[PDB]
């Protein structure tokens, strides 16, 4: 049905970035940390 | 009717909702080329 | 738009082949065409 449309983007940032992982383990979440998405709010209530 | 978004008081509809003091603006999108019948 | 409307035929509707002795001969089907190598297609009533 033709309604002019109104976006909203949902993206996430999955930065794994281990130093390697193949001389001790890739498994052991180095430098795994922050992945995150822009949307997050303080008060960080559901975001619907 | 006309082409313009104010047109007349190529066909555009805009439905605006304004809750309290704030005023809204809503995109009709397809427009009915004849209508017969209308429920709410 | 305009009020015009558009029916959806399925792509491929079954098809009645004839086989004997160990080989298919003739064939009954829904379009007029030669579908398979066969060099005729008899229009008959209610199917080719
Ligand atoms: C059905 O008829 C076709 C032609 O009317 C026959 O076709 C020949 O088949 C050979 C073997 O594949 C081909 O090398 C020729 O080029 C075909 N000729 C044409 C004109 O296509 C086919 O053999 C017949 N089959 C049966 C079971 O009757
Ligand atoms: C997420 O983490 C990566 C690396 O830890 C960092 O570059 C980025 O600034 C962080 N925040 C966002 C919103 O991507
Ligand atoms: C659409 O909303 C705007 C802003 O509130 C208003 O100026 C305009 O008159 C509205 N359009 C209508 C009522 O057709
Ligand atoms: C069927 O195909 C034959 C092949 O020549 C053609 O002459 C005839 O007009 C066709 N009939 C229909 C209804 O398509």
């Amino acid at each position: 049905l033709p309604v002019y449309h109104k976006h909203t983007f949902i993206v996430l940032y999955v930065d794994f970035k281990p130093q390697s992982g193949g001389g001790k383990c890739f498994n052991c979440y180095p430098a795994g940390v922050n992945i995150t998405l822009a949307n997050f709010n303080e008060t960080k209530g559901p975001l619907c | 009717n006309n082409t313009l978004v104010s047109g007349d008081a190529n066909f555009y509809c805009f439905v605006n909702t304004t809750i309290g003091n704030e005023t809204t603006s809503a995109f009709v999108g397809a427009l009915p080329k004849t209508v017969r019948e209308f429920v709410i | 738009t305009k009020g015009t409307i558009y029916s959806i035929t399925p792509c491929n509707p079954p098809d009645q082949l004839v086989v004997y002795q160990q080989a298919v001969v003739g064939a009954m089907l829904s379009e007029n065409f030669t579908s398979y190598g066969f060099s005729n297609v008899v229009e008959l009533p209610k199917f080719f």
